[PDB]
């Protein structure tokens, strides 16, 4: 019960979710399975990635400009 | 899968390379500038030898010798080995033909800018030139 | 990376399916086939889930994939009774995984994800998690392979001895070191040392045994230039020093009288003496039913470059050239093992097979398979750091 | 002290290949076959060696090594990892396919100038910003790894410019060059 | 780790300085003047940010929560 | 009107040597299925000129991304050799003193089973 | 709960220098003052309290050393702060200090 309904991705929780996805998405014939996993996936990909961007905003996106720069 | 997903995502990139471009993977640095639109039987030649069959370290005007290409095959079990050739008179010219080279062949598909059309033209079988 | 990449993909598999099939009276065959291998897991008693190399490295557990492969059950008996059944991926044992290799779960993966993981971008990988302890295979360097070297041992017998390395591709048999050297000293005698002979015989009885019943057709493969009587004059006395020997047939007796089981019988000696030549001797050449011209052309290549440094028309090898050296990285190191380790297991399956037809019952092998043989050799060999087996260890 | 040693930074050890399309390709060319040769017939001919196996005879060795070479830089039928050594002094061409070789990267020399020219700086100076990276100079047959048993028979600079200019003469005949 | 509060050598508080830097780095600076602009005349503070490498940034990547 | 327009691309961007016709085209095909059906769904061309001398060619919103790389030993003329005339009437063009250095990629998947089952059996009596 | 050890912080703490000229010539040093503990007459302290909730990275200047006196402050009255630590989403820093 208690790992279904709790907002599961932060913080370290989503990458072995996302291999997790991905293993399910390979172990599936067929190509409804597949579809379904490939699109869950590209959902969960794109909201961490945001939550990664959105802690990086601030002091980590400023380092970021300057090691661009420099190089 | 499913056939109506293939046709439609087929004939539409048929388009979606068409539209307007302005913006991709590699922007700001860079931005597109312009398009270059899309059987066949490529005579390879030997880099040392340097063939006579087409002459591409010269890039003749003219055929100083004849009127068009006569290349048929080089026997009538031998359709793709094709006399590979800018030649018109019986003359004992020393051109070299297309030979069975299959072996190192391999792939080449070839396109021309077909007056802005969608089409293709890739090559069938990769055979090569020789000093016979 | 791409050491352990090559011995996963591509060496894991070639040392399985390169086993022979077993029989045992009825008797089976028993046959090994495609091997598969999934990422690392822990509890395939919990609820099956990927292992983090970090949970790993935390839990004091061992980085390794579970590895599973397809076994033919093949038999046949009396009145043409057979069957293959097969059991599709019957597991064989686990493989501890090189962190960052293209079968670890930590591959093509971001350092976002890295973070995310608990573990470090910048790690280079390259090392393995054995109870929880980080382990290197540090490459061990070696004489280079199938590659013949002259060298003055001048404190023998010998004035020089050629050597040579010689090796298949990764064979349940291991190298034969060749030695093929001239006597100091009629004089000037030269002596191949041969593998399992009690002793090194004269190169000319070698070629005798080879099946080359001429003088002049001996020398042909020793010799390239018939104008020069420089090399001729050479190879003279140890010509004289076989005269005796003629035939094929003679001529294996002189080598089979010196194996380390010699035959009672004249013919168990033959047996033996043909047997050496085949495929002891010179295995990169060729191990086939017939490839005696081919032995006997390499053969004579390494009379001939002796010949050449003992004219000092050639320079002297150097052992110490790295040229002339190759590198056991972690490929070739667990390689070297996994043979090993697979033998021992055939072994298992081999007295579990016979317990249970004698017994004039049926056999199964799901019970013959002990998974303790790979599983805990190769986490013991990465672990001790002894290359071996852990009762022969010293 | 001296028996445990280190990698050198560009150091590649060999991950090792199969000597199989080498010896259908050497087959295919004006070569001789070990078992249908007459002994008559090894004294002007050179010895060809793959992976230590002496497979063939050749009667002339200065169309093979520029063969070889060749696909080696084009990345097709000889694998980059390749290497292939030609002794001069005796008749011997020696290959090696095997793994455990250790090798470096080099620049390869032409005339003598470098086929490292502009175009490939401008490439892969903009590499990120574009798909290009390091194996596109070994396709471009710019750069090659070259093996401690082929460096052997390397002649070879240690700057381009300096190393490849013109004075009284030190080779002339530059192949490679540091990177 | 993290920018030292003080210079080692003679004590000058640099700690407050490295944000400021690597704005003077934003804008396009050589470190020469970026350095001269923040008033770090002596050769030992001048140091500290030259040569300090940033690695709470990356040690902040390790989320214990979220 | 002629020139560089010859374009080698990887088997995985196999592209149809005739156009796209409703008559020509069928359903044969299906992670792993994933690539398949991409042969064809797919593999006309428009091959991108950029302002730093490079080229994108695109089948879709997916792009291939070239260089104009010389070559030297491939040294032919292109030619539409059309089954027409004596034994193919190749037709000429531009020379193969370049070819497209450009990059096509794929990926992979992962698995999980078991290790060992349960045992200590024993007979009645 | 910061990414940086315990002694880290304090460590850094002590270096950031602290307004004295009106006052530190009239307290006591701390191994001659009677009292127990502190005094006042013998010490100023301070109160560090960061909790980052936001989602950007937390600046743990000298801002957030709050002092009990009003003069015996960090260097912020009249430019930026002397960094002590970086938050990130959920971690936090409480001690109090004394001077
Ligand atoms: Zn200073
Ligand atoms: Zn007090």
């Amino acid at each position: 019960e208690k790992e279904r309904f709790r907002k599961a991705p932060p913080n370290y929780a989503m990458k072995k979710t996302q291999l997790l996805k991905e293993k399910a998405m390979a172990e599936d014939l067929g190509d409804q399975d597949k579809a379904k996993q490939i699109q869950d996936q590209l959902n969960e990909l794109e909201e961490r990635a945001e939550a990664l961007d959105r802690q990086r905003t601030k002091n980590i996106s400023a380092i970021s400009y300057i090691n661009q720069r420099n190089r | 899968k499913d056939r109506d997903s293939q046709i439609t995502a087929i004939e539409k990139t048929f388009e979606d390379a068409q539209k307007s471009i302005s913006q991709h993977y590699s922007k700001p640095r860079v931005t597109p500038v312009e398009v270059m639109p899309v059987s066949q039987a490529m005579i390879r030649g030997m880099m040392d030898e340097e063939g006579n069959q087409f002459v591409a370290y010269f890039l003749p005007v003219e055929e100083t010798l004849k009127k068009r290409k006569r290349d048929q095959e080089e026997e009538m079990d031998y359709a793709p080995d094709d006399v590979y050739d800018y030649k018109i008179a019986r003359e004992y010219n020393w051109n070299v033909k297309n030979k069975a080279s299959k072996g190192y062949e391999e792939n080449y598909f070839f396109i021309f800018r077909e007056g802005d059309g969608v089409y293709y033209n890739e090559l069938e079988t990769r055979v090569r030139l020789s000093k016979r | 990376l791409d050491s352990f990449d090559e011995f996963i993909q591509m060496s894991v598999q070639r040392i399985v399916e390169d086993a022979p099939p077993i029989d045992l009276p009825p008797r089976y065959l028993l046959k090994f086939e495609q091997i598969y291998l999934s990422k690392p897991t822990h509890w395939e008693d919990g609820a099956p889930s990927p292992m983090m190399p970090n949970e790993a490295r935390l839990r004091n557990l061992t980085y390794s994939a579970p590895l599973y492969v397809d076994i033919t059950k093949t038999v046949i008996k009396e009145g043409e009774e057979q069957l293959q059944t097969q059991h599709q991926k019957t597991f064989i044992g686990k493989i501890p995984i090189m962190l960052r290799s293209t079968y670890c779960l930590l591959n093509g993966l971001t350092d976002r994800d890295l973070c995310e993981l608990n573990e470090c971008p910048l790690d280079p990988g390259g090392y393995f998690i054995i109870n929880g302890s980080e382990k290197v295979l540090i490459a061990q360097e070696k004489m280079a392979t199938n590659t013949v070297y002259v060298f003055a041992k001048k404190d023998s017998k010998y004035a020089y001895t050629g050597e040579c390395r010689s090796c298949l591709e990764n064979s349940s048999r291991p190298t034969s070191t060749i030695w093929v050297s001239m006597l100091a000293r009629i004089g000037q005698r030269i002596v191949a040392t041969l593998p399992y002979i009690k002793q090194e015989v004269p190169i000319i009885i070698v070629f005798r045994a080879l099946g080359f019943v001429s003088d002049r057709d001996i020398l042909e493969h020793i010799i390239y230039d018939f104008e020069d009587p420089e090399m001729m004059e050479m190879v003279k006395p140890s010509l004289d020093e076989a005269f005796v020997i003629q035939e094929q047939n003679v001529a294996l007796n002189f080598i089979g009288s010196r194996g380390a089981k010699p035959g009672v019988t004249k013919e168990k000696r033959i047996k033996y003496a043909k047997e050496v030549l085949q495929k002891e001797m010179l295995p990169h050449v060729g191990v086939s039913d017939f490839c005696e011209t081919k032995k006997a052309y390499f053969l004579g290549y390494m009379v001939h470059r002796l010949l050449l440094a003992a004219l000092g028309r050639r320079e002297l090898d150097d052992r110490d050239h790295y040229g002339n050296k190759r590198l056991d990285l972690a490929g070739p190191l667990l390689a070297f093992l996994f043979r090993g380790m697979f033998k021992n297991l055939l072994k298992e399956v081999r007295i579990y097979a016979q317990k249970f037809i004698d017994r004039g019952k049926d056999f199964n092998l799901e019970l013959a398979i002990k998974t303790r043989i790979i599983s805990d050799g190769l986490k013991y060999s990465l672990a001790t750091g002894n290359w071996g087996d852990q009762k022969k260890a010293h | 002290v001296g028996l445990v040693k280190n990698l050198a930074l560009m150091a590649y050890i060999s991950v090792g290949s199969q000597p199989s399309p080498i010896l259908e390709f050497l087959e295919e060319w004006s070569m001789e076959n070990l078992e249908e040769i007459s002994p008559a017939a090894i004294a002007d001919a050179t010895k060809i060696f793959v992976n230590g196996c002496w497979v063939g005879i050749h009667k002339d060795p200065e169309q093979l090594m520029n063969t070889l070479r060749k696909l080696r830089r084009q990345m097709d039928i000889i694998v980059s990892e390749v290497s292939m050594i030609r002794d001069i002094r005796e008749r011997e061409i020696r290959i090696y396919t095997d793994a455990g070789r250790i090798c470096r990267p080099l620049l390869i020399v032409e005339k003598q100038k470098l086929l490292l020219k502009k175009r490939h700086i401008d490439q892969l100076k903009e590499r990120e910003y574009n798909n290009y990276s390091w194996q596109d100079l070994v396709a471009s047959g710019v750069v090659e790894y070259i093996d401690t048993l082929e460096e052997e028979t390397v002649m070879l600079a240690m700057t381009p410019d300096d190393l490849q200019e013109k004075e009284v003469a030190y080779c002339s005949t530059y192949t490679h060059c540091e990177i | 780790m993290i920018i030292p509060v003080r210079c080692f050598t003679c004590g000058k508080i640099v700690g407050n300085k490295w944000e400021a830097y690597l704005g003077l780095l934003q804008a396009e600076y050589t470190e020469g003047d970026a350095l001269d602009a923040l008033g770090l005349k002596r050769y030992c503070c001048r140091r500290m940010l030259l040569a300090h490498v940033d690695l709470i940034e990356k040690l902040l990547n390790y989320a214990p929560l979220e | 009107g002629n020139d560089l327009y010859f374009v080698k691309l990887p088997n995985f961007l196999s592209v149809e040597p005739r156009p796209f016709d409703p008559q020509y085209y069928e359903d044969e095909f299906e992670e792993e299925g994933r690539t398949r059906l991409k042969l064809k769904v797919e593999n006309n061309a428009r091959i991108v000129k950029w302002s730093d001398g490079s080229m994108s060619l695109h089948l879709g919103n997916e792009v291939f991304d070239v260089y104009k790389a010389p070559l030297q030993g491939d040294h032919n003329h292109l030619f539409i050799r059309q089954g027409t005339g004596l034994q193919g009437q190749a037709v000429f063009k531009t020379k193969l003193t370049f070819r497209p250095h450009s990059t096509d990629s794929a990926t992979h998947r992962k698995m999980t089973l078991s290790l060992a089952d349960r045992c200590s059996k024993t007979q009645k009596i | 709960s910061s990414v940086l050890h315990d002694e880290f912080i304090a460590h850094r703490l002590g270096l950031i220098p602290l307004t004295s000229d009106d006052i530190v010539d009239k307290l006591q040093y701390s191994r001659d003052c009677t009292c127990e503990e502190f005094c006042p007459e013998c010490s100023v302290e301070f109160t560090l309290d960061v909790r980052c909730n936001e989602d950007q990275t937390r600046h743990v200047t000298s801002r957030d050393l709050i002092s009990n006196s009003p003069r015996v402050i960090p260097v912020t009255s009249r430019q930026d702060d002397i960094l002590i630590v970086k938050l990130r989403k959920g971690q936090e820093l409480r001690l109090r200090a004394y001077a």
